[PDB]
DNA sequence: GGTCAGAAAATCGGTTGTGGTCAGCTGCTGCCACCGGTTAACCTC
């Protein structure tokens, strides 16, 4: 009545699992913020980046102090800055001093 | 699997220099083929001598006297 | 009535050489995916 066909997106090879003449491997070590080593077996002919994602949840950096670069991180959209893009310093400071005078006359009496 | 074993036997029916030449030519020992002058460097003769040996060995393998067991593996 | 000596094969191996061909590499060539500004369409201050 209803017989179909189908396959998952992937092909299957047929090799032999030899365990001696493998590719030469360098073992690299990374580290997260919370002291979590994650041993990464690379190739021996392989560039080692300073940072690498781990199962710990974050991009764990290298265990070396060779590449400590923290530079390119900033919040591009702060409410203060997008306030500054539409409101001027004297207008904002006038509003601030008016509300300060109001709360001085309210709390003081 | 039987093809791999029959290939190993027929490859070992010939001598070791041309055997390792074919193995390095096709990556049957490591999965990575080599250049002709690379095989000539790791053996000890020039790459053109290597090419002559390779061509005549390929003809010897192509001969029916050794192609009997691989005639209909396709 | 032997006797080194030369000519000429073939055979493994360099060589040179050279020619081409292709893997790939990579700066233009140009098209293609978000991003949002604007421009004629709906509800009544």
């Amino acid at each position: 009545d209803r017989v179909l066909r189908g396959s998952r997106l992937g092909a299957v090879s047929y090799e032999t699992d030899r365990n001696h003449d493998l590719a030469p491997r360098q073992i690299a070590r990374y580290r997260t913020d919370n002291g979590e080593e994650f041993e990464v077996p690379f190739a021996d002919d392989a560039e080692i980046p300073g940072t690498w994602l781990c199962r710990n949840g974050m991009e764990g950096t290298l265990i070396e102090g060779d590449l400590p670069e923290p530079k390119k991180v900033k919040p591009p959209r702060t409410h203060w800055d997008m306030l500054l893009e539409r409101r001027s310093i004297e207008e904002l400071e006038e509003l601030l001093k008016e509300r300060l005078e109001l709360i001085r006359s309210r709390r003081r009496g | 699997t039987l093809l791999q074993d029959q290939l190993q036997s027929v490859l070992d029916t010939l001598s070791e220099r041309e055997a390792g030449v074919v193995r390095l030519r096709f990556g049957l020992t490591d999965g990575q083929p080599r250049t002709l002058d690379e095989i000539g460097q790791v053996y000890g003769v020039t790459r053109e001598r290597i090419r002559q040996i390779e061509s005549k060995t390929m003809s010897k393998l192509r001969h029916p006297s050794r192609s009997q067991v691989l005639r209909d593996y396709l």
